[PDB]
């Protein structure tokens, strides 16, 4: 038998990292940059007037007068959206709609309500100055800008600005990927009718959803059955496409010895027990010439939920290579008795509540599947020599965030 | 602090 | 123009709660039941052993207060019953059925086996290591309450009471659509006077951190009467709907004009900036909430942090997702249009040496190095640095 | 409280 920390070091050292990946940039929310993105056009991509009035040369209305101290032909007109290039001549307008193209050789746009507004010939009331009123091209980013930098998290506006600069992929660093299997001889698919000796399988969904939650990409195999032969088949099927794999019903006896015997023909298998209630029995393995995290869980479905929680779940977040997530952990009075093992620690799926006047944090023990699989939202870490908890202890309350 | 059930 | 607390009450009011949907129990993670589950078999549905070991009469072993002949062998998934006779020992798996008039099961630990007879070191009772039939789930007892968040335990209770389908409030579907005749899409190569349609993809994604169920149409072109087919087609299959190009520039009147025929389109502007300038709707005879938003990509952003995630949580159902606002110092100086509530994208940072919060005020670092929003009130028409303000954290 | 940059 080994401690929860030890078992938590064997397994987290071993974690292995995603191979990085270039994706369209809507699958790539939420994920890690794995590169540098610099804009490769500017934005906007072309000069376009900021405002309605007529595109101009500036000195063609007051734009050259010394600041210390007749009207010009309007031979076009230009919207948003216009294909068709124009070129100004000197003394020459085009009236632009706001975002519309600037005509080449132009280099201001004269407001409206600067002007006569007239159709066919524009004159100036009021100067304006080169550049004024146009969004220049490369305004917004130019290219070589950095849009992008390695290790940013991607979000909507990342997105939309790899949008902008035309990338549709990027590279990431992509969710780990965990195959979930179930081998045992009882076990019947859920949309079976189960007969004697026969059960449900309920831990391939369970666990597919709780390496969901911890940020997987979970690919849930279900059922492995046949020949050990056939089992091998299927562990190498999903060793090709895994970071991570889970195993129920390999652990705990005599039944399991087949399929521990071809986990052995794939790689090194570690059986030893973990010093914990539930889940003392449980293994964990490395399949393959890249060492792939393999963890053997039991049958029972709590104790399943509460070695997944522990042990696959830290394994996730640092394949993940994002944020840690590890669960906070308060202090809260115990609201009813709980007994415990000695030299185990405990892991007890339990209430966690906010005392309606103290404000404290009270905890109710819930331990049987109902009462296990029930609604908790926390889990008592009862240490190692305690072997009672009574109301009105203070205890340590992992919490289990919803989602 | 923590967005847990109340109780009386 | 309204405030931004009158259309915010305007579009949450409208917000469309989906219909209840039968789904595989595991596209269910995270959503909330529906229904009511009722176990209707026993769970275990047998006897079982509970550890490897001989299936015994407690009676025979010291139970109550010499070795037992082992005459046979029980793996789990065996489905033939099995009878025991009295003073007789039969090696059972764990999991197997445990054998007709046996009840407990003796530890192989806690057993010298010949190769024949099996000496029990010490006795064990009436049902010791023996998972009863019922001991799990009993008929009747509640597996999943109606409103319960389906979580991955929940999930393993209804495959155990042996559920394909579960019945749930599914998360509300939204439809993204960007008109403009000058967009095109971002594989595209834009020649002059054409923009890469960026507002389909940041609001789709937007729209996903807030827990919507989103189909990104992408650009919808053509004549008003084309627009009005594609903007109907997604109003089949949508709670929500966001077009981001009709209000604002020019060559939306069109689209404004098959809105109109679709439901009662509304352009007052909102005392906001940036974003004043958008329109809300509802559309047909189900009344789908209708977002106009801008073709600025960051006033795009900002209509829809403030006015349609608020929607989505509403018609989700679950949790507000509200998000949190700190006080912060400001870095640089911002202003403010006197009348006008400002949401300014920013960068929140925590202090080197104090814990304290400080924010910067930043369209390239706006879309970039932004984590955060400071809130200006109506009122408010300046902030020097050092000024304490309202920052709403964007999680 | 808050994962922020410094
Ligand atoms: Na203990
Ligand atoms: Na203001």
């Amino acid at each position: 038998m080994r401690s929860v920390e030890q078992q938590l070091s064997i397994v987290t050292e071993a974690a292995v990292a995603p191979e990085p990946v270039r994706i369209a940039i809507a699958e790539a929310l939420g994920l890690m940059c794995a590169e540098e993105v610099q804009a490769s056009r500017a934005l906007p991509g072309f000069a376009q007037a900021a405002i309605d009035g007529y595109a101009v040369r500036a000195v063609d209305v007051g734009g050259e007068k010394s600041l210390s101290q007749k009207s010009l032909p309007v031979v076009g007109e230009v919207a948003a959206g216009s294909q068709q290039p124009l070129r100004l001549q000197p003394k020459q307008a085009v009236m632009v709609h706001t975002g519309a193209p600037l005509p080449m050789l132009a280099d201001a746009v004269l407001p409206m309500a600067w002007s006569d507004r007239g159709r066919k010939r524009v004159t100036a009331q009021r100067p304006v100055r080169s550049g004024e009123f146009v969004r220049k091209e490369g305004d917004d980013i130019q290219p070589g800008d950095i849009a992008v930098s390695a290790g940013a998290v991607l979000g909507p506006a990342q997105i939309g600005l790899l949008a902008a600069v035309g990338r549709s992929k990027v590279l990431v660093y992509p969710r780990p990927r965990m195959s979930v299997i179930s081998v045992g001889a009882e076990l019947v698919d859920i949309d079976r009718q189960p007969g004697l000796g026969q059960v449900y399988d309920v831990n391939s969904y369970s666990l597919a959803a709780a390496g969901r939650e911890a940020g997987a990409d979970v690919y849930r195999y279900g059922i492995a059955a046949g020949e050990p032969r056939r089992i091998k088949e299927i562990i190498e099927s999903q060793m090709l496409r895994s970071e991570i794999i889970v195993i129920t019903g390999a652990v705990g006896g005599a039944g399991s010895a087949g399929v521990r015997q071809v986990l052995n023909e794939l790689g090194d298998i570690d059986t030893e027990r973990v010093a914990m209630h539930p889940g003392s029995v449980q293994g964990f393995g490395l399949l393959g010439e890249n060492k792939i995290p393999c963890f053997l869980l039991p049958s029972n479905p709590v104790a399943s939920l509460v070695i997944f929680e522990t042990f696959v779940r830290p394994v996730v977040r640092m394949s993940l290579g994002k944020s840690n997530a590890a669960r906070r952990v308060v202090r809260a009075r115990a609201l009813n008795h709980v007994v415990s093992v000695a030299g185990r620690k405990g892991f007890i799926r339990s209430r966690l509540m906010r005392d309606a006047e103290t404000q404290d944090y009270l905890v109710e023990a819930l331990g049987h599947l109902l009462a296990g699989l029930s609604e908790a939202n926390g889990m008592i870490r009862i240490p190692e020599d305690v072997t009672e908890i009574r109301p009105g202890d203070v205890v340590d309350v992992i919490f289990l965030a919803q989602g | 602090d923590l967005d847990v059930p109340s109780f009386l």
